[PDB]
RNA sequence: GGUGAAAUUCUUGGAUUUAUUGAAGACUAACAACUGCGAAAGCAUUCGCCAAGGAUGUUUUCAUUAAUCAGGAACGAAAGUUAGGGGAUCGAAGACGAUCAGAUACCGUCGUAGUCUUAACCAUAAACUAUGCCGAUUAGGGAUCGGACGGCGUUUAUUUUUGA
């Protein structure tokens, strides 16, 4: 599968029923113009790098 | 980390009573406060010296409302007698052509009162 | 207010009130004589005429009735009598 | 007791008005009593606007708009959080709320 | 879901043998009438002609929705879509003629607004060539630049005056015309400017438009006229 | 196999997306309804009744539609999305946008956006009663 | 299909979906408002015909002809009744599927009377502004619908006077 690498640029509060998930703005590190919103389970800092199996799906708000 | 009223009142009264002898340096105010005050706690003396040195950092750059010291008041009443040599209302000098502009029924009001000799020019105003 | 002379209101205020709400009612309608361009005759016509007024000569219309005061023909002149 | 001077209806000078159907539970309420909201939005969401733009075949393109007018009964009004309970003094204020124009 | 079928094919059935029905299809081109700029409008698909099943019979009652902007190569008329009905199919070349006109839904909903007055009318008409077609018209009240009053409402007595003037004008314009001449009159929006000019005295009435046109009856086929308009 | 055309030109089809609140339908024709190029629905893609109308299922249904229509030769699409209409919600369902994005991302071309939801001028009485669904 | 989730139900005897055509009955979206009319109940697609009404304008006409009313009389939503026509959609009664300890209910699929109209009865509603009808006086404001009167301008037409 064409797995893609994305990096987080900003964190926008903590969502979810139990605060485990966080909602972030990510950057694809291959087309620096593109940016979407995703959800993450673990702690996240600025300039962290995440591995994304599928990118089309989008999260709430 | 919020300071209570006892420090707030003590810092204000010390600053306004004794402004010039103490400066932005915290170390100096530490020894200034306890010599000229009766304080029963060392940490409380630190509390006062630490907050009081904060005030002069922002007073040095622009005045702040709610605080007044001896040097500060005297500046106000020396500055408040400022007055130009020609009045802003006066127009004999301010306007090149002494004669001024009014509207029609104002000129009619002058006619009613009898002060016709005032040199003015009337211009109509209406948009509708 | 609290001190007014009701006996001598201003003429503007009585030209400003309703025709029935003045101190004494007085009509604001009038008669007029119209000069038809074609002839030299004179006809007396009410200002609020409800009927078409015909001149004695040449049988021409002089006014058209309306809701308020009758409208005169464009090519006509009148003086308030 | 009167809770509201206008009986919460806005109807003075007539006897009857035809009802309408609630857009959520299909209830019938008078038209003057129902809450009316007019909404103007885009066909596609802001993240997808570019994807449509570069997938179009008309060079520059302007996505069309979408217009709806929804209307609810009062029971669905405060359950969908469209409006909420106000205080006794704040009830008599019919000015529309000032929408935020800076968004921090 | 795969596992919800209970009777499947039903009481008793068996699987099929031959599939992929697209091996027997054919492609045809579609053209446009004379007044329009571009003639090619796309391609169409149909089963291949065979015994007992002629192909031409299936390509004689089809209609297509084509936006007028594509036909005229102009983005100003981007809110009007028209129908084309196929009549005769020359070899690898479908020929069509006029079948109607209509606005898009979003433009129509974007025009209607609160605190204004909406005027609407319709009328049937027949041409010198025996075509019976119906036209709809619409207009709205116009605000004045120096207006302070919140709402612009017209009196119903005036409304009937506009409706009468529009109907009389539309009938007069469509009294002596042919379909080619009339279509040449819709695309420059000729009708609107006389409607607004004539009703100018009663009320401004901005945005005068003809909402839609639909035809009800047709005369004999008369292939000579169709070939007259096609193949120019 | 496909319509012969020069490489510069591109041929058009039309996709009619029906997005209700219980299921989503993607159906592609050829500028007329007589001939159906392909049709797929969320039900095949999903494995559970609950998710038959989900955006993810609509995306999956749009992917194999694009794949299936690629070899037919059609290269550009017009779209006509519609909701239930009539006495329905008249608001497109959640799986509306999803499939449209998946169509754009898969490589398909887009033109002439439109909405074709049917609206009544004055309808018959609608189901529910005078008191509505009281749950 | 439908739901918080399912089932009853329809489907290669081609369900659901796409386009074209035809018939039938009901209803008049958006414009539609702290806006209009009527004694109230009530009244919204176009046009033709019939009689009726309020307000304004008036140096027309009669000259107390008036106000409220025990008994009495006309109209009077929805549902309901008696005879014909019509019977699309919803849907009392009824029959099934779920939930629940039980569920003759709330949820879902069907479905009779009824829902429409013609000719006659019935006379009750939170029929509410919970506020009887006529007449006089009492405080500031700004909107708004209909008629009349005065005025500076703009717009515009076979254009002026009119209309906005
Ligand atoms: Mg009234
Ligand atoms: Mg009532
Ligand atoms: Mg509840
Ligand atoms: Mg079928
Ligand atoms: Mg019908
Ligand atoms: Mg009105
Ligand atoms: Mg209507
Ligand atoms: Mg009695
Ligand atoms: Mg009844
Ligand atoms: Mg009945
Ligand atoms: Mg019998
Ligand atoms: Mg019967
Ligand atoms: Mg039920
Ligand atoms: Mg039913
Ligand atoms: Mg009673
Ligand atoms: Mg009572
Ligand atoms: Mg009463
Ligand atoms: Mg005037
Ligand atoms: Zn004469
Ligand atoms: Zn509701």
């Amino acid at each position: 599968a064409p797995v893609k690498f994305v990096k987080v640029t900003r964190v926008l509060g903590r969502t979810g029923s139990r605060g485990g998930v966080t909602q972030v703005r990510v950057e694809f590190m291959d087309d620096t113009t593109r940016s979407i919103i995703r959800n993450v389970k673990g702690p996240v800092r600025e300039n962290d790098i995440l591995v994304l199996l599928e990118s089309e799906r989008e999260a709430r708000r | 980390r919020v300071r209570t009223k006892t420090v707030k009142k003590s810092a204000k009264v010390i600053i306004e009573k004794y402004y010039p002898r103490l400066t932005l340096d915290f170390e100096t105010n530490k020894r200034v406060c306890d010599e000229i005050a009766v304080i029963s706690s060392k940490r409380l003396r630190n509390k006062i010296a630490g907050y009081t040195t904060h005030l002069m950092k922002r007073i040095q750059r622009g005045p702040v409302r709610g605080i007044s010291f001896k040097l500060q008041e005297e500046e106000r009443e020396r500055k408040d007698q400022y007055v130009p040599e020609v009045s802003a209302l006066d127009f004999h000098q301010n306007s090149e052509t002494g004669m001024l502009d009014i509207d029609q029924e104002t000129k009619d009001l002058l006619k009613h009162l009898g002060f016709d000799s005032i040199p003015v020019n009337v211009i109509p105003v209406t948009q509708s | 207010v609290l001190a007014v002379d009701l006996l001598n209101p201003s003429p503007a205020s009585e030209a400003r009130k309703h025709k029935l709400k003045t101190l004494v009612p007085a009509p604001r309608s009038f008669f007029m004589d119209v000069k038809c361009p074609g002839c030299f005759t004179i006809t007396t016509v009410f200002s609020h005429a409800q009927t078409v007024v015909i001149c004695q000569g040449c049988t021409n219309v002089l006014c058209q009735p309306t809701g308020g005061k009758a409208r005169l023909t464009e090519g006509c002149s009148f003086r308030r009598k | 007791v009167k809770k509201r001077k206008n009986n919460g209806r806005n109807k003075k000078g007539r006897g009857h008005v035809k009802p309408i159907r609630c857009s959520n539970c299909a209830r019938c309420t008078p038209k003057d009593k129902a809450i009316k909201r007019f909404t103007i939005r885009n066909m596609v969401e802001s993240a997808a606007i570019r994807d449509i733009s570069d997938a179009s075949v008309f060079a520059e393109y302007t996505v069309p708009k979408m217009y709806l007018k929804l209307q609810y009964c009062v029971s669905c009004a405060i359950h969908g959080k469209i409006v909420r309970v106000r205080s006794r003094e704040g009830r008599r204020n019919r000015a529309p709320p000032p929408r935020v124009r800076y968004n921090k | 879901v795969g596992k919800n079928k209970r009777l499947s094919k039903g009481k008793k059935g068996l699987k099929k043998k031959v599939q992929d029905p697209f091996t027997r299809k054919d492609w045809y081109n579609i053209k446009a009438p004379a007044p329009f700029a571009v003639r090619d409008v796309g391609k169409t698909l149909v089963n291949r002609t065979t015994g007992l099943k002629n192909a031409n019979d299936a390509l004689k009652g089809r209609i297509f929705e084509v936006c007028l902007a594509d036909l005229q190569k102009d983005e100003d008329h981007a809110f009007r879509k028209i129908k084309l009905r196929v009549d005769e199919v020359q070899g690898k070349n479908c020929l069509t003629n006029f079948h109607g006109l209509d606005f898009t839904t979003d433009k129509l909903r974007s025009l209607v607004r609160k605190w204004q007055t909406l005027i609407e009318a319709n009328v049937t008409v027949t041409t010198t060539d025996h075509y019976l077609l119906r036209l709809f018209a619409i207009a709205f009240t116009k605000r004045r630049p120096n207006q302070i009053k919140k709402t612009t409402y017209a009196q119903s007595s005036q409304i009937r005056a506009i409706r009468r003037k529009m109907v009389e004008i539309i009938q007069r314009e469509a009294a002596s015309c042919t379909l080619h001449q009339l279509v040449s009159k819709l695309i420059p929006e000729v009708i609107g400017r006389e409607i607004e000019k004539a009703t100018q005295g009663i009320y401004p009435l901005q945005n005068v438009h003809i909402r839609k046109v639909k035809l009800l009856k047709q005369p004999k086929f008369d292939l000579g006229a169709l070939m007259a308009l096609h193949g120019e | 196999l496909g319509p012969q055309v020069r490489e510069g030109e591109l041929v058009f089809g039309v996709a009619r997306i029906f997005a209700s609140f219980n299921d989503t339908f993607v159906h592609v024709t050829d500028l007329s309804g007589r001939e159906t190029i392909c049709r797929v629905t969320g039900g095949m893609k999903v494995k559970a009744d609950r998710d038959e109308s989900s955006p993810y299922a609509a995306m999956l249904a749009a992917q194999d539609v694009a794949a299936r229509c690629k070899e037919l030769g059609i290269t550009a699409l017009h779209i006509k999305i519609r909701a239930t209409g009539g006495n329905g919600t008249k608001t497109p369902g959640p799986g509306a946008q999803s499939a449209l994005r998946a169509l754009a991302r898969s490589g398909m071309k887009i033109g002439r956006i439109e909405d074709v939801t049917p609206t009544p001028s004055d309808s018959t009485r609608r189901k529910g009663g005078r008191r509505g669904r009281r749950l």
